[PDB]
């Protein structure tokens, strides 16, 4: 799975916020 | 003197599970817990 047009969408004002957990932490759980 | 901080989450304590071919633990003790839950 595969988490430019992301470049694009935020000239439009769209933004993605990240996450809280890392994937990281993910694991460690 | 209390201000701001930043910190990385914590995870939670670390503790090594003993482990051996021989070795069990049988509860000793016991403890009544009341939890409370809620639903809308």
């Amino acid at each position: 799975v595969t988490l430019d047009l992301i470049c694009a969408q935020k000239f439009n004002g769209l933004t993605v916020l990240p996450p809280l957990l890392t994937d990281e932490m993910i694991a460690q759980y | 003197s209390q201000s701001i901080i930043a910190y990385t989450m914590s995870l939670g304590a670390e503790n090594s599970v003993a482990y051996s071919n021989n070795s069990i633990a049988i509860p000793t003790n016991f403890t009544i817990s009341v939890t409370t839950e809620i639903l809308p």
